[PDB]
């Protein structure tokens, strides 16, 4: 009959982000990394979360299970969801149906191992797994009231973890043009640690960079014109306060590290030898792998997603630097051929649900009355078998 | 009655409309497309097939392809579909209150035929059907009676001499080349220019740029020579991706299969060669009368400049003594459709239909023993 | 589609089980009497108190064949029966006083009595395999895994 | 002396004379440009400003690799000049102006490509004659036979051609636009699923020699699929140059199934049997046998473990599907015979070298220079009018 609201799940690298369907917001974004120690038995003794990281030297080691969007450890993971279920969203399993969202490339083992606990350890009513992206493309469209879809673009959704840059064309997921770049908020952020380590800072610890980036970072259009725009401006000289925990007045001078950290996402060799192509160049790779048709609604609307695209300019810049490559292209084809076109047009959009816009669109989809049939079926598990749900779909054609 | 449907089902496109009007009511390729990516888009409704229009919308990621080859159904399943699509979307209108009427190509395999009628008394529940063939319709269109009619299309080409009154089924001649062999050949040459295209989407987009820029040459010798100079045979276009595409003697060479079969690797004679021969298979009473009238309909012979290469080859290859005039409608491409309009609109055509009450008693074999 | 509905299966006939072991001359009638004679001496023997006897006039003769089951489950039934009904201090002197095909028909049909222990008891045959393995050898159990199927 | 043979191939180089049997030099077709990184760079004897072929693709380590060739054809040319000026000036180091050349190509190549490198061979080296021929007339030469179909899948691209009795039908050609390539990139993709990333330029190398030694080709997809869900006799362990081992399960097997399945690639066109069966009955009925009696494969991406056999079982299980109409009566009366001679990765320059001597001693069967240059570019007519 009337089912309760649906649940909505989020485990990202950096942040975890619970709530329900039809709420206008989560219910808790609190950091992805749970307290342990190393009369309560040590089975029971941790935290999660902002408790978590309050409670950090009473005597536990905080440690985070999910890293590069991929879970390692399945202890702190199964305990996250335990403690997260029964202490903050506060529902009874066997009577719900949950929304997990995951990042794509997965190794299908992760999966079943997702589905194998969350219907034994907990066993819900239903477990539906949906790629983090989709949820974008569903939160990108703002007055969506009957019509108004755009079902057709590109999703970028940088995060702490991993980026990830997934075309979408008539709804349907083209996996054949799915490329990842293993490069995100968390290692410019290492990158900015660094940069504080070489000037000898007072204070350097990690969450003084992450403020840094908070209230500082933003992009610049090139790293040379900005470095002589720093040597003749003084203003852009700022210190930031730091209290750390007892360093009253400490202030951090902060310098060329406010553009020298986003100028990674449109050069990604600062940050390792393991990628080298700029953010701009493999969206254009990944646009021009798609179909010949859908070219046009791919590049018409691209939609910005997760926590790291926030910087100022970055949407600017990358709406610049695609916009010249494809302008590069197009009259490189004119010179050769010798006529006139109408040109292609592209529009990078963000919207007003930037930060959480995989939760929005969880949150959106699930209200819908066809979500219900799509869910796993605790009865189909316990027929077909634990590997339910091995068979990886989005991206690539099984057999 | 309230009113008449007539659905020419041919190869690439469907004409559905009623009966008594010169414009359809309905004209779109007739494609049965299924997506290929199991990555599905939870929300929003989208189907597991698509037709018509909407296949030409979404061909950036579906798997178009033609339910009829050669003429001939051999996806009856989809052929239901596109048959359901029409009545309840772009008809509106259920079948159980309005005869139909259908068109099918001549010598074709008749359990072809008898499959069609069947499947349409049972799942369809019209009231009364008849089937007839193109040539017929393409002949009434113009109001004549005399001519052989060049009715060619997407799947084959045929031609059937007729006189007043009586038809001589003897000299009907059906060759499968048609738009579609056109395209695929289209396609073949433009790889000769480094463009490649592969996927059927692809394959739309050349059969768009062969309606675009596609002509048939008066002298292919001539032609071929003017090609030394890259100046006027030399065309551009617009791809849907923003490309744009360089096109040479691939514009009139592609056409020119109509007449030298042997490009493609086909042993036959071209078109004109068909009509001589079958206009030359009839009798010396008849000739000196068909001569002067060759109706030109269909789709594909609606190529710029095919007219009068057919009038100058067909004198060329007839005694110099004769006066020959191929007839050129403006309204080539529905020409069927309104020819089948006019019959049915005709009150005497109430009697020939066939209906329910004796198709019960006789099977599906009365669709023989009724239309021919 | 036209992936699954595989044909490899019929192209090429593979080799089946009667190619290989040669096949059983004697017909059904005949072994399910010559069974029918042995299995009543068998248990009169276990009667009489004299169970190596009875065990070494049931093992001259073994049936074999996919077209006998029933018999066989009888023969396997009066076997089982005579082994469990010998004092466990005598096994080796029987063993050691038997040929080497003798106790490959031992140690084979015990095996079998071994597959179905939900109307068996396991105990014995698991002792008797177990001194027959210490005194003969792996041998045994070597032409264990090389005898025919239907054995 | 005697005339010179050179197949320019996508992913490799070949070259040598008639009457030869075994490619004299391969070598593949790539060119370095030096380039420093976070690496060692140790300096092993000297980088000099241009670096190709076996030199290049040695000191891999401390140079970037670009490919000339790309599906067939030649992208940049510049640079594959200097590939034959590498290949005619070291690896044969005779380079004399007056002999004859026979090249090759791929059948439906753009007109531009061919036109400009028969220009290039005559302007820039003078050589006295030339002859242009499709990889499949050379392997069907390579066995010798006469009538059959011939199948050549290489690194750039793959087609096969029907020949029936000493006559090409030249309106069957094939080709298909997946070969070992793409089956490259798929692999490094079904590595990036596990975490390991080859984004350097010699890890593209790497990766194919990789699936040079394990990637094999399935016989059975469900079988397979079995044994990679619950066994674990499938994961092998390969050790990087570098020196770095890493884990390798389904990937072997699901890498070359996107010749079968191209939509695994994202490819619209139909699998390698599925092709073969459209393209062998689109024929005549009366060529149809000897289209399917004499298959021959060719070229190095056909040298997968177990591809005959997958193929022979397809294309005689897709016949019963689309025949037979399911219908087992008639299965037994079907004769298809894949030819899986072990050289037939050289066989297309087997049969070069064989057409080198067969129509030699008679310059008025190609092109010469003086015709050449008082002909233009229309004088290359005289190889064959092929659509
Ligand atoms: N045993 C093998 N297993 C798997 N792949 C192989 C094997 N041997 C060769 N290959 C593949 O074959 C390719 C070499 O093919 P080759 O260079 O002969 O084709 P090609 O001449 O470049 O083709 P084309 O003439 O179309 O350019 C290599 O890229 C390699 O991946
Ligand atoms: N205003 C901001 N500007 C730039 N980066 C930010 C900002 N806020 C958060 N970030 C970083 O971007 C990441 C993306 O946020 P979120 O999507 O919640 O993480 P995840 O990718 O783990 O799901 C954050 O974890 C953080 O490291
Ligand atoms: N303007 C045009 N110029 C040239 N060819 C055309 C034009 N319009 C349509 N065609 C060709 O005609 C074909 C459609 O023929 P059609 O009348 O639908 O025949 P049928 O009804 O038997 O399918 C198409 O495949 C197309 O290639
Ligand atoms: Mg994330
Ligand atoms: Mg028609
Ligand atoms: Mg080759």
């Amino acid at each position: 009959a009337s089912f309760n609201v649906p649940i909505i799940m989020d485990n990202g690298t950096g942040y975890s982000k619970l709530g329900y369907a039809g709420n206008d917001a989560p219910s808790y974004v609190f950091p992805t990394v749970i307290a342990t120690r190393s009369r309560a038995t040590e089975d029971l003794d941790f935290f999660i979360g902002n408790d978590a990281l309050k409670k950090a030297s009473a005597g536990y080691s905080l440690d985070y299970p999910i890293r590069h969007g991929q879970i390692e450890n399945w202890d702190h993971m199964e305990r996250f969801w335990q403690q997260s279920l029964f202490k903050y969203l506060r529902c009874e399993p066997e009577d719900h149906y949950f929304l997990l969202t995951e990042p794509p490339l997965n190794p299908p083992e992760n999966r079943e191992n997702t589905a194998e606990i969350m219907f034994e350890s907990f066993n819900c009513a239903g477990l539906y797994i949906a790629v983090q992206a989709v949820l974008a493309l569903a939160a990108s469209w703002t007055s969506s009231k009957v019509t108004d879809r755009s079902l057709t673009g590109t999703v970028v959704d940088s995060g702490d973890g991993v980026t990830h840059i997934i075309p979408v064309a008539e709804g349907y997921v083209i996996g054949s043009s799915i490329k990842t770049m293993p490069l995100a908020g968390r290692d410019v952020t290492y990158f900015v640690q660094s940069l504080l380590r070489d000037r000898n800072e007072p204070d350097s610890s990690l969450k003084t960079a992450e403020r840094i980036k908070e209230e500082c970072c933003y992009v610049c259009p090139d790293i040379v014109k900005e470095f002589s725009r720093f040597d003749r401006e003084p203003d852009r000289y700022l210190k930031y306060a730091s209290e750390s925990i007892t360093g009253h007045s400490t202030t951090i001078d902060v310098g060329f590290e406010r553009f020298l950290a986003p100028e990674i996402f449109f050069n990604p060799e600062i940050a390792s030898s393991d990628f080298l192509t700029p953010l701009p160049e493999l969206v254009d790779n990944v646009v021009q792998s798609s179909p010949i048709d859908v070219r046009k609604g791919l590049y018409k609307n691209i939609v910005l997603s997760g926590g790291s695209t926030l910087f100022k300019n970055f949407g600017n810049r990358l709406q610049r630097d695609l916009k010249r490559i494809v302008d590069e292209r197009i009259h490189r084809s004119e010179m050769l051929s010798g006529a006139k076109s109408g040109g292609v047009d592209v529009n990078v959009i963000s919207h007003k649900r930037q930060r959480n816009a995989v939760w929005f669109g969880g949150s959106l989809l699930a209200q819908t009355p066809e979500f219900g049939s799509y869910c796993h079926t605790k009865a189909d598990y316990e027929e077909y078998g634990a590997s339910i749900a091995r068979r990886y779909q989005i991206f690539g054609n099984s057999l | 009655e309230t009113t008449a449907l007539v659905c020419d089902n041919g190869s690439g496109l469907v004409k559905a409309g009623f009966a008594g009007d010169d414009a359809p009511r309905a004209v779109f390729p007739s494609i049965v497309g299924r997506p290929r990516h199991q990555g599905v888009m939870v929300g929003m409704g989208q189907k597991d097939s698509y037709v018509g229009d909407e296949a030409q919308s979404k061909r950036g990621i579906l798997t178009l392809k033609y339910p009829i080859e050669h003429g001939i159904i051999t996806n009856w399943d989809d052929m239901e579909k596109i048959w359901h699509h029409t009545f309840y979307n772009e008809l509106r209108v259920a079948p159980e209150e309005h005869p139909t009427l259908l068109t099918e190509a001549p010598l074709n395999p008749k359990a072809n035929r008898e499959k069609m009628t069947q499947i349409m008394f049972e799942t369809f529940n019209v009231p009364a059907m008849y089937v007839a063939i193109q040539a017929v319709l393409s002949l009434y269109a113009s109001g004549r009676t005399t001519g052989i009619v060049l009715d060619s299309g997407d799947g084959v080409t045929h031609n059937v001499p007729i006189y007043e009154g009586y038809a001589l089924p003897h000299a009907i001649m059906r060759l499968d080349l048609a738009g579609r062999d056109l395209t695929d050949y289209l396609m073949k040459i433009l790889t000769e220019r480094g463009y490649s295209f592969v996927t059927t989407a692809e394959r739309e987009i050349v059969r768009d740029i062969k309606e675009k820029l596609c002509y048939v040459a008066l002298d292919f010798e001539n032609e071929m020579a003017t090609a030394a100079s890259s100046s006027s045979l030399e065309k551009s276009y617009e791809l849907p991706d923003g490309q744009v595409i360089t096109i040479g003697n691939e514009r009139f060479r592609c056409p020119e299969t109509l007449f030298q079969p042997s490009f493609i690797g086909m042993e036959s004679a071209g078109i004109h060669e068909t009509t001589y021969n079958s206009i030359m298979k009839c009798d010396i009473d008849i000739r000196k009368d068909l001569y002067a009238n060759n109706v030109m309909s269909g789709g594909t012979t609606m190529y710029p400049g095919i007219a009068d290469r057919m009038q100058k080859e067909i004198t060329a290859l007839a005694p110099s003594t004769m006066k020959i005039k191929i007839i050129a409608p403006p309204e080539r491409k529905y020409s069927v459709w309104i020819g089948g309009s006019i019959l049915a609109s005709l009150s005497t055509f109430q009697q020939m239909w066939i209906t329910k009450q004796e198709y019960d008693e006789a099977g599906p074999s009365i669709v023989h023993r009724k239309c021919f | 589609t036209f992936r699954t509905l595989d044909v490899d299966s019929i192209t090429e006939p593979v080799l089946t089980e009667q190619d290989i072991f040669p096949i059983r001359n004697e017909t059904a009638e005949q072994v399910q009497a010559a069974v029918s004679q042995l299995i009543p001496q068998a248990r009169s023997a276990i009667q009489t108190g004299n169970a190596l006897q009875g065990l070494k006039t049931l093992l001259s003769y073994v049936p074999y064949g996919n077209d006998v089951q029933e018999v066989r489950t009888q023969y396997l039934n009066a076997f089982v029966d005579v082994l469990s009904n010998i004092r466990a201090a005598d096994i080796p002197a029987f063993v050691k006083e038997c040929s080497t095909e003798e106790i490959d028909n031992i140690v084979n049909f015990i095996y079998r009595g071994l597959a179905n222990p939900q109307a068996y008891n396991s105990s014995v045959l698991l002792n008797w395999h177990e001194k027959v393995v210490e005194i003969s050898g792996i041998g045994c159990i070597v032409r264990v895994l090389n005898s025919r199927p239907d054995l | 002396s005697a005339p010179i043979v050179l197949d320019n191939g996508t992913g490799f180089v070949k070259v040598g004379y008639a009457k030869d049997n075994f490619p004299r030099f391969q070598f593949p077709s790539i060119v370095g440009r030096p380039i420093l990184r976070a690496e060692e760079k140790t300096g092993n004897v000297q980088i000099k400003d241009v670096m190709v072929g076996d030199e290049a693709e040695a000191v891999r380590s401390l140079l970037q690799v670009k490919y000339p060739m790309e599906n067939g054809i030649i992208r940049d040319f510049e640079e594959m000049n200097q590939l034959w000026d590498y290949t005619f000036f070291e690896k044969l180091k005779i380079d004399p102006r007056g002999r004859k050349i026979l090249l090759t190509e791929p059948p439906m190549n753009p007109v531009a490509n061919r036109e400009k490198m028969c220009e290039t061979m005559f302007e820039r080296y003078g050589f006295g004659g030339v002859y242009v021929a499709i990889q499949a007339v050379l392997s069907l030469y390579a066995q010798g036979l006469s009538s059959g179909v011939v199948v050549d899948s290489g690194d750039g691209v793959t087609h096969i051609v029907p020949v029936y009795e000493s006559v090409v039908l030249n309106h069957l050609v094939g080709r298909l636009d997946v070969a070992g390539r793409d089956a490259t990139r798929y692999l490094i993709s079904l590595l990036l699923r596990k975490g390991y990333a080859f984004n350097r330029t010699a890890d593209f190398e790497t990766v194919r020699e990789m699936k040079e030694k394990l990637c094999y080709v399935s016989y059975d997809l469900e079988l397979d699929h079995k044994l990679s869900e619950e066994t674990t006799v499938l994961m092998r362990n390969y050790t990087l140059p570098d020196g770095r081992v890493i884990k390798v399960g389904s990937e072997r097997y699901e890498c070359p199934e996107c010749l079968f399945q191209p939509h695994l690639v994202g490819s619209e066109q139909p699998g390698l049997s599925e092709f073969i069966f459209d393209t062998i009955q689109a024929a005549d009925v009366d060529i149809r046998k000897y289209l399917y009696r004499a298959i021959v494969l060719s070229g190095g991406s056909s040298m997968y473990a177990g591809l005959p056999s997958r193929l022979e079982k397809e294309i005689k299980q897709l016949w019963f599907e689309r025949v037979l109409h399911g219908d087992p009566a008639r299965l037994p009366n079907f004769k298809v015979k894949i030819e899986d001679a072990p050289r037939r990765r050289h066989a297309v320059f087997i049969g070069g070298a064989v057409l080198a001597d067969i129509m030699a001693q008679n310059d008025h069967m190609w092109v010469s220079k003086a015709e050449w240059e008082e002909y233009g570019v229309r004088a290359l007519d005289k190889l064959g009018p092929r659509t």
